[PDB]
RNA sequence: GGUUGCGGCCAUAUCUACCAGAAAGCACCGUUUCCCGUCCGAUCAACUGUAGUUAAGCUGGUAAGAGCCUGACCGAGUAGUGUAGUGGGUGACCAUACGCGAAACUCAGGUGCUGCAAUCU
RNA sequence: GAAAUCUCCAGUAGAACAAAAGGGUAAAAGUCCCCUUGAUUUUGAUUUUCAGUGUGAAUACAAACCAUGAAAGUGUGGCC
RNA sequence: AGGUAAAGCGAAUGAUUAGAGGUACCGGGGUUGAAAUGACCUUGACCUAUUCUCAAACUUUAAAUAUGUAAGAAGUCCUU
């Protein structure tokens, strides 16, 4: 008695679900919206903002859709801002916007929009979209993706979007998810968003910790004191980086070391391999004949 | 070897059932308020019995979660009652652990005249750490048998702190 | 009284599959057309919008429009002693390429190769399909082949 | 229809069939009312 | 070759029980000022990558495993069936002639392939 | 208390979806929570019963004007 | 493209004959010291592997015969 309910007919009447889903990573629910085209436009490329955030990693993608598999236009990575000088706080509201605006130059400078739709290069914190230029050329339009992550008013999906914006691209959005935006009285509050984009919710929580509990600014901010980093040094930071990026965004690989005949020499030694047919019935004659007398 | 298997308790709930409705139930509610701190949650009924006398949709239970360092201080008040004494039920066999009293006059508290008197049901989930694994969205799965909570594990931990006993 | 809707006597028809319960894969959706392609038709019981009549199920057709979700195909059926044109609009989802005219095509450019190669060669092409002939003579050898006399076998009860 | 496409209309007439597999596969279906087996350069002298 | 992000076909990919995993990555993991959301910072949101760990997840191997997938002069030219006779038989139904032809069953072998971009003793 | 409420484990649907019966659906078309009036306007084309007449219902667009969502989109009443 | 003939029930849905085992946590009648929070009986309660027979309004599987499309100048490619 009990339940026994995984017999040979219930494994028989199985329908498996396709794969992304059972691994967890997919919503085919939300994708055929977002991938399918106007069947008048025919054979022309929906491109879609893939934005994902790991542990202590940002990553950032323009996909297009075909039927053998999505290929890539261009990446980045929040890995990469060290070359454009800032190393500590890789996953931040400053790091999502700083990845967002380096994703535009790059895809920006393929197509060959530098000069015509440059973007916005004074940032007071306003809600905008990039305008189209009479006798020229359409903005690069690029809809936005989530995928199983949520949505609400203030989190870093949303800065890594104005961060497209303000790069360049026709990205379509609304006001009423970014921070700083009254619930009850619909409006913008710009000062308190223009913090958020150089650091000024982390640098206002410096000031706080230095005076009163001096345990966690020594546990927290380690690489902050190690390196000489004060709370006002942060505008600099932030500042100075965002000029970095519009000036040479055109990604270059690392050194790597090795080549790939190496690593698949290393990797296969702990890699255990499979038996031939014989070799296991092998085995069962020896569980036969130890078990045939016992022992 | 044993690093990360550390086992402890993730939450406390407590739970005062009630067979009517209305105002015996609303002072219920302000006896887990004064026990807790927090504001409780009200259960309703989910189909119609008329034996015990009480409608679908009528509201009647109430219930509160404790978690952290709140939730251990809450378990040892509600032992004081029972002498640390509990049987070798009160043990689930994925190893989670409960038991009940008459009256809240017990475990601090008063009487206070115009509230009543109240018993309780108290339960506590046992867990380790990657209790994650399942409750957060993106990429669910199972956990391997070695990580999980079992009965004759659980008890071994309850004999070692507190000093209580199994008895039977 | 008889009965006579749109959906009638379609148990089995509009029934999904064995298995295949569920969303669609989204391949249905990449795929391209453009007016003149020739299209068979499946009803897809999961999705009930522009969905076909019971009639044309397995029937093919040439596309005549394209817009948003769907496509035009005209199907031509028999009625009374006189075949008449009819108009669709049917989604993406039912719709799928006919491989019918597929090998076609690869007669046509296998062909053009053949004439365009031979004629400065061999002056002989041969290129219009020839039915399955009858056999030509041959001898088979019996060296280590020997023929096995065998005899009908007796009734017996199983 | 068979027997129409192959010009056997009134009782008792004659022809000559090329033999292919498609051609085999007309006789089947008529087998019941034609008589057919394999000439020689005799037969074939005297009907022309 | 290992791993991550987005995928295609959607079990050769699932399910159950026991062992193994260098490097990097992924994860668990540590905190609650600020946006945010709960009966509960468990979930979601923000913050640090610092205090810790391969225990689980994830990846791979093992099992005369259940299941799923190919094939065979395995069963079987058997069941069924289009066409024909002034064929048989009281009928029920059967045999022959020219053609087309299964499914269970039994045996043998397998147990995820692959596209774009990034990275690593 | 066999049956109230509370918690964990197994759970391919064996539940539920205004009614007859069949089909369909699992990060939903089921259950709960937030905002609303695409049950709106102007007219034609088209499937089903069919004389390829009408009646009823249903499907796919054009020009408008709105709702909802960060969006892609979806919506011209009730999943069919 | 199809769900009829046949096939199938140690494969869902529903119908159905016969024992064997596990008994165990358990619903019960006894016989044994009124005894049994104990045995052995018919036992259910299901469960576990087997076994006999079925289906217009059940089905994994799946013929024959009928049935849709194609086998080119209104064609296939190159250019602008």
């Amino acid at each position: 008695f009990i339940k026994d309910i995984k017999t040979s007919a219930y494994h028989s009447r199985y329908q498996t679900p396709f794969r992304r889903r059972r691994e967890g990573k997919t919503d085919y629910y939300a994708r055929k919206r977002l991938v399918a085209q106007h069947k008048a436009k025919y054979n022309t490329p929906k491109y879609r903002l893939v934005v994902r955030f790991t542990n202590k990693d940002i990553i950032t993608q323009i996909v297009s859709s075909t039927i053998t598999g999505d290929i890539v236009l261009a990446a980045a990575y929040s890995h990469e801002l060290p070359r454009y000088g800032i190393t500590h706080g890789l996953t931040n509201w400053s790091a999502a916007y700083a990845t967002g605006l380096l994703l535009a130059r790059r895809t920006l400078q393929k197509l060959g929009l530098d000069e015509t739709y440059p973007g916005v290069e004074e940032v007071e914190g306003e809600y905008e979209l990039t305008e189209a230029v009479e006798d020229g050329p359409r903005p690069f339009k690029v809809y936005l993706d989530v995928g199983l992550q949520r949505t609400t008013t203030g989190a870093r999906i949303f800065g890594a979007l104005k961060g497209a914006s303000d790069g360049g691209l026709y990205v379509p959005h609304s006001e009423n998810r970014f921070p700083g935006w009254d619930f009850e009285a619909e409006e913008l509050d710009a000062d308190l968003l223009r913090t958020y984009i150089f650091g000024g919710h982390v640098s206002q929580y410096m000031e706080e910790l230095a005076d009163d509990d001096e345990e966690r600014y020594r546990e927290l901010f380690k690489g902050y004191l190690a390196d000489d980093i004060d709370a006002d040094a942060v505008e600099d930071i932030y500042a100075d980086a965002h000029a970095a990026i519009r000036e040479d965004p055109a990604f270059k690989p690392t050194e790597k070391k090795f080549t790939k005949e190496q690593y698949a020499a290393e990797s296969k030694k702990y890699r255990q391999v499979k038996l031939t047919r014989e070799e296991r019935k092998a085995r069962v004659a020896a569980k036969i004949s130890a078990l045939a007398p016992q022992e | 070897q044993n690093p990360m298997r550390e086992l402890k308790i993730e939450k406390l709930v407590l739970n005062i059932s009630v067979g009517e409705s209305g105002d015996r139930l609303t002072r219920a509610s302000k006896v887990l308020e004064q026990l807790s701190g927090q504001t409780p949650v009200q259960s309703k009924a989910r189909y119609t019995v008329r034996t015990f006398g009480i409608r679908r949709n009528e509201k009647i239970a109430v219930h509160v979660t404790v978690r952290g360092p709140k939730a251990e201080e809450i378990l040892e008040r509600g032992l004081k009652v029972k002498e640390y004494q509990l049987r070798n039920r009160n043990f689930s066999a994925t190893g989670n652990f409960g038991f009940g009293i008459q009256e809240h006059i017990d475990l601090g508290i008063k009487y206070d005249p115009g509230i009543g008197i109240y018993g309780m049901d108290f339960y506590i989930v046992m867990g380790r750490p990657g209790a994650r694994v399942t409750r957060r969205k993106r990429c669910q799965s199972k956990i391997g048998n070695s990580h999980k909570t079992s009965k004759e594990d659980t008890i071994a931990w309850f004999k070692q702190r507190y000093d209580a006993e199994v008895l039977d | 009284g008889k009965s006579h809707g749109y959906r009638s006597r379609t148990r089995y028809m509009f029934q999904r599959d064995f298995r295949k319960h569920g969303a669609i894969a989204l391949s249905t959706y990449m795929k391209v057309y453009k007016v003149g392609d020739i299209v068979d038709i499946k009803a897809n019981g999961s999705i009930h919008k522009g969905m076909p009549h019971k009639f044309y199920q397995g029937k093919t057709g040439v596309v005549y429009n394209v817009t948003k979700s769907s496509v035009g195909i005209i199907i031509n059926k028999m009625v009374g002693n006189r075949y008449l044109e009819k108009r669709l609009n049917l989604r993406v989802e039912h719709i799928k390429h006919s491989k019918c005219r597929q090998e076609f095509l690869e007669r046509v450019k296998s062909n053009a190769a053949k004439k365009a190669e031979a004629k400065a060669q061999g002056v002989a092409v041969q290129l219009k399909r020839q039915p399955a002939q009858p056999k030509e003579s041959r001898v088979v050898s019996t060296e280590g082949n020997v023929p096995q006399t065998l005899a009908p076998v007796p009734y017996e009860t199983f | 229809k068979v027997l129409q496409l192959l010009r056997l209309n009134q009782i008792n007439s004659g022809t000559f069939v090329k033999v292919t597999k498609a051609t085999s596969e007309l006789l089947k279906l008529i087998e019941p009312y034609v008589a057919y087996g394999y000439p020689s350069y005799s037969t074939v002298r005297q009907l022309v």
